[PDB]
């Protein structure tokens, strides 16, 4: 059967007006003047090949439709390309009010496993992209060192690091465990 | 209070103020910086809504402006210098070199014929050819010619085969000191240049046009005799793409108002050119349809209903040009709410409303303050919209903004009512 | 002239070629590259900056106190670092309330952020620090090779701020690449993104990797002979999905990728092997 | 306040081209001023009571004149006026005396059931009460709209075919103060 | 994934003009006239319990969108109850 009783109408119940004042007073206030031309969607380029609707991301967060944006996996599809900010004849910071977005979403565990190993391998290592031995014995031949002089050289920056992770509470954000170092 | 008016300017807005002057019994001086009156009216094949000829309707008026015995008529001269106060206004205008005499020349277009060197026709914005001694159109306001010094090579044929002897090539500039009580500002516009807008590509992609450039295309006495054709090839495109709103409701250009005009011809000329070409593809890429006069609605209707006219509720995102140079206009369609790329073989962009070339250096002459959106501004914006501040300075047309033929008309008339009270009373 | 040398993840730890031919590039133009001691991600923009703005704020400003101390300009070679740290820089110096949050957060670790340097791009500086002419008094090898340029997303946007050159029809980095001999051959979709910012790459690899699709597709119809790019995630976007594509859909396309500094590298006559060229996966 | 109790409404629609653009109705024109009037009530209700939450339900925003699409920049920017881009199929008076609007949302292409306190008709302009008497004593003609017909619609748009008598303001069809003074002065 | 090459875009490969025509003078014709103010589909009763809207099926012929119409269920979700036509300000 094609009925559904509330996924076809929009009443209060589906309506969050904190969802939207949050959003604006934490940089995402240039969403109030969208007047929905479109310029951003014909310039979104994953929105050619996707379900992802960047107006229609613009318009439920000033409407206020925080279940409808958080847990839409589309949300994910923006690649901050900035195509449509650039182009925006009202000027709308479209990529913060993604970001935010995606920000709220994150706290409502809307988080993908491999974004959660990036955060993980950048926990344990301070890179997100870790060097492996065969970059090591290549970055060894052509006369540099064997590590760069990075958190993998020096153990008290990964600790600064990891000092950082843990006051802003990312590692409870991704559910990363100290005690095993696992997620 | 001295009884005499200066009209600046000699479109649709300064002919019909200075025309009310007139009539009305002061003796009235029109500056015009072109060769001949008509301003863009005079461009304009139809006008909407009615589609009626554009030019069979103002040659008349030009007409009786040329023959009026209380109007002096001052065509490519410009206003240099503007003293005083009301009643009390000296101004000096330099009348530039046409190196043709007026009182000789009869416009029969010899000296045209027999010219060898080509140059554009400021008349058909930069998409029609004429020669270094021109007029602009046969329906000029003086009838006479004109010669570009910029591309005059002194060849001397027009001196022969001119008969009146009006050929005049140590002509030189005149200065002119004239006493007026009033002054009405006519200035119009120019159009939007769309070459900034890098991703609808005019000025790089080969069939991108305008609005105003399709308007003398399609004219019966335009360049092109009156034919749409593709710029690439010279043939007749079969899929027309127009844009809205290009130069206007834009912040990324600092172009935050509307034009108020380029819906209604945008569809103006969609339905003409769906009437000379019925066989035609037209589509409109619009944000808002702004049908608000009278009968512009019923015009919209009917550019969907007898046309078959599409709409598209969405501003394109680009425009893409193909190797076989036909146009990808790649948009949203909003109201299906997906990503459309669509071909055409012509694409016209729907330009704006601009201040005309050297507005900026009249409005410090005179002294004239200006709008946020850079036309001048009014005295006050619900009650005095044809006064300024300055005392004795009127504005009429689209010099105070953006507006059709009728509106400007009707300033252009209340202008000449509010200049005439003072000079009535006399004091 | 002194500047702090910010290597971020990718180009140190899966392309040292660049960082290599980066460095002989700087030696030879006499500008001192000055290690960053201790750094790490930048963060990379996409992952944290997606999933909290406080963290990455945090760690991009720990990276930049790290050249702070140094008294030097930052200067990055990626656009994703690029756009990070400038980003939080341009946030920071802007925002008191953030930049005392942020400092509060730094306290732990022994450090504070001052707002004192400028985050720089590689061609940005190349640009304009070095010039054309003395990037070109240094060609030994006039190249012969049509090479077509993938600008990235976060060099030149957001415009407003970065006011680097125009995002649409920018001319920087094809003058840098003609000033070697190549040819900047123009395709379609030439501003296109490459799929792999915002996270993108790790969540849906099937979007990215049609990002790139449609990017090849158009360089290839053009005829290039190599994709340049100043982005190391572009860099393994382009490299390594060019081996995926071929792995989902059997689609051959063994387009070279190079960094603008292998590139110029190539042209200045620099050993082979300084290149590194065994990292990448499609062979040049 | 709302009629029904003497209380200010918390929440408030407006609800554009009601009489206008409407052939259900014979009403095919545009009425050219709701559309501002509208944002401007809109505006002044946010002033007077900024606690008001204020939708509007459009099919065009039609600020085409001098300063108008500032106005509609600021009624969203300065004043959160939220627009809805549908004309409302229904208003339905709930038991409590508040009134659901039911209407699609064009752009989130779905029905919407929203409650408000007060709805505002943003009704149209029609010929005055007792025009055709006074268009048949004078001996004028009239236009499609119903309102009367100037002489020529480009070049005589204050003077009509009767010699001797002329149009000024609404008289010869809606539009704003500012045109109406242009036209009495041009009719002078 | 989310990748879909065909379903997110819409070209002239989609389009059949000859749909369209066949509509129109089948008896279709006044929807060439619709604006697209979406009155039906607030009054339509199927449209907010099901996935139908009336207006995209209108916009939709008119663009020539047909094997868009034809194959989807949500066509027959219709009951003919007229009051999208009742309330139409464009008579369509
Ligand atoms: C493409 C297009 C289509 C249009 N179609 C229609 C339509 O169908 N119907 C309609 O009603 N309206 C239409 N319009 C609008 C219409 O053109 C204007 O309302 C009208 O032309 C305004 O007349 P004007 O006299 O105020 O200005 P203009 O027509 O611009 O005339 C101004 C005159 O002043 C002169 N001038 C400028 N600067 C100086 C100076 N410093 N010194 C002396 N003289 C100077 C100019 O050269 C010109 O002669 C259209 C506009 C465009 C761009
Ligand atoms: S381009 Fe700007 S104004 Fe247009 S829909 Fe997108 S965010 Fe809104
Ligand atoms: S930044 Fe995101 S929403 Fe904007 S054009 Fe790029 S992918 Fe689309
Ligand atoms: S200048 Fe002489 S030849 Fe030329 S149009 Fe005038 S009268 Fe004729
Ligand atoms: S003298 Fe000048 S205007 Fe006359 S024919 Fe020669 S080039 Fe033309
Ligand atoms: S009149 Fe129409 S096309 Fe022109 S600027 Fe206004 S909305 Fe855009
Ligand atoms: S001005 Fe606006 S509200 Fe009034 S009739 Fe026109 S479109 Fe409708
Ligand atoms: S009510 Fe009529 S004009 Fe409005 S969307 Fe439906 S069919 Fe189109
Ligand atoms: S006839 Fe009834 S069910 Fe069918 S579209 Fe119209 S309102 Fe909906």
């Amino acid at each position: 059967t094609l009925l559904q009783r509330e996924e076809n109408i929009i009443r209060k119940g589906n309506i969050d007006k904190e969802f939207s004042e949050k959003i604006k007073a934490a940089g995402g206030d240039s969403l109030e003047y969208c007047f929905q031309c479109g310029t951003c969607t014909g310039s979104c380029p994953s929105g050619r090949r996707t379900p992802y609707r960047v107006r229609q991301i613009i318009r439920k967060a000033n409407v206020g439709l925080k279940d409808e944006i958080i847990s839409d996996p589309t949300l994910w599809m923006c690649t901050t390309c900035y195509s449509c900010q650039e182009r925006c004849p009202r000027k709308v910071k479209i990529v913060d009010v993604v970001k935010l977005a995606r920000n709220e979403a994150a706290k409502a565990g809307f988080m993908a496993p491999a974004h959660k190993a990036v955060g993980s391998f950048v926990i344990k290592t301070g890179h997100g992209v870790p060097i492996n031995d065969a970059t090591m014995e290549l970055r060894k031949a052509v006369g540099l060192g064997e590590l760069p002089p990075t958190t993998h050289q020096f153990p008290e920056a990964l600790e600064e690091v990891q000092k950082i992770i843990k006051a802003t509470g990312f590692d409870q954000l991704i559910g990363y465990n100290w005690e095993t170092g696992e997620l | 209070v001295d009884d005499k008016a200066l009209v600046i300017g000699g479109g649709v807005a300064g002919i019909q103020a200075a025309l009310d002057l007139a009539d009305m019994g002061f003796k009235t001086y029109m500056v015009e910086k072109r060769p001949s009156i008509s301003g863009r009216m005079g461009q304009l094949d139809k006008t909407f809504p009615t589609l009626d000829c554009s030019m069979c309707i103002l040659a008349p008026k030009m007409v009786d402006v040329g023959k009026h015995d209380n109007i002096e008529l001052i065509t490519y001269a410009e206003v240099k210098e503007v003293d005083g106060y009301i009643g009390n206004f000296k101004v000096k205008i330099e009348k530039k070199p046409r190196y043709i005499d007026e009182e000789l020349c009869t416009g029969c277009g010899s000296c045209v014929e027999v010219c060898p060197i080509e140059m554009p026709n400021y008349f058909d914005e930069g998409i029609g050819m004429t020669k270094a001694v021109y007029i602009p159109f046969p329906q000029a306001v003086p009838l006479c010619a004109t010669i570009d010094k910029d591309y005059c090579i002194e060849c001397m044929l027009c001196d022969e085969v001119c008969e009146r002897g009006a050929v005049k090539h140590d002509q030189e500039p005149e200065e002119i000191e004239i006493e007026v009580g009033t002054i009405i500002v006519a200035t119009g516009y120019d159009a939007y240049d769309p070459t900034e807008k890098l991703e609808y590509g005019y000025g790089r992609h080969t069939n991108v046009i305008t609005g105003l450039e399709l308007e003398r295309m399609i004219n019966a006495s335009g360049p092109t005799d009156g034919k749409v054709l593709k710029p690439s090839d010279g043939e007749k495109p079969k899929r027309v793409a127009f844009i809205h709103c290009v130069g206007s409701r834009d912040e990324q250009i600092g172009k935050p108002y509307c034009s108020r005009v380029c819906c209604m011809y945008i569809m103006k000329n969609a339905q003409l050119i769906k009437d000379k070409m019925p066989d035609t593809e037209v589509t409109l890429y619009y944000m808002d349809i702004r049908a608000f006069g009278k009968g512009f609605e019923e015009f919209y209707k009917r550019s969907q209903e007898k046309y078959g006219i599409k709409f598209i509720r969405g501003r394109p995102a680009e425009v893409i040009e193909n190797p076989d140079l036909t146009l990808t206009v790649r948009s949203e369609d909003t109201l299906l709410g997906k990503v459309t790329e669509y071909d055409y073989d012509m694409v016209v962009l729907g330009v704006g409303l601009v201040p005309p070339e050297g507005a900026e250096t009249l409005r410090q002459t005179i002294g004239l303050s200006k709008s946020a959106d850079g036309f001048l501004m009014e005295a006050h914006p619900k009650l005095r919209p044809v006064d300024t501040l300055t005392d004795g300075v009127y504005l009429a047309g689209v010099a105070q903004g953006p507006k059709d033929i009728p509106d400007a008309v009707a300033q252009a008339s209340g202008a000449a009512a509010r200049a005439a009270i003072p000079m009535v009373k006399g004091e | 002239m002194e500047i702090a040398y910010f290597l971020g993840c990718i180009m140190n730890n899966r392309y040292p070629g660049i960082e290599k031919a980066t460095r002989v590039l700087f030696d030879k133009l006499g500008i001192e590259l000055k290690d960053m001691e201790g750094a790490s991600c930048c963060p990379a923009p996409g992952v944290f900056g997606s999933f909290d703005k406080t963290t990455w704020a945090a760690i991009a400003a720990r990276n930049i106190t790290i050249a702070e101390d140094m008294g030097a300009d930052i200067m990055t070679e990626c656009n994703g670092c690029f756009g990070s740290l400038f980003e939080t820089n341009h946030l920071l110096k802007e925002d008191e309330e953030m930049k005392a949050k942020i400092n509060e957060i730094l306290k732990e670790t022994g450090r504070e952020y001052k707002g004192e340097v400028n985050v720089r791009h590689f061609a940005e500086v190349l640009y304009n620090d070095v010039g054309l002419d003395k990037l070109s008094e240094l060609v030994e090898k006039p190249l012969n090779l049509n090479v077509a340029v993938h600008y990235g997303c976060h060099f030149l946007k957001p415009s407003d701020e970065i006011n680097i050159d125009n995002p649409e029809r920018p001319t920087i980095l094809d003058e840098i690449v003609e000033v070697t001999g190549a040819k900047s051959v123009e395709y379609k979709d030439k501003m296109m993104c490459c799929g792999a910012g915002g996270g993108v790459r790790s969540r849906d690899l099937d979007v990215a990797l049609d990002f790139t699709r449609e990017k090849l597709t158009n360089m290839k119809e053009a005829g290039v002979d190599a994709i340049v790019n100043v982005c190391p995630f572009c860099h393994l976007q382009f490299d390594v999905g060019q081996m995926e594509i071929k792995d989902k859909f059997g689609e051959e396309f063994d387009i070279p990728v190079l960094h603008l500094a292998q590139l110029l590298g190539l042209a200045m006559g620099l050993p082979k092997e300084d290149l590194v060229v065994d990292a990448h996966q499609v062979c040049v």
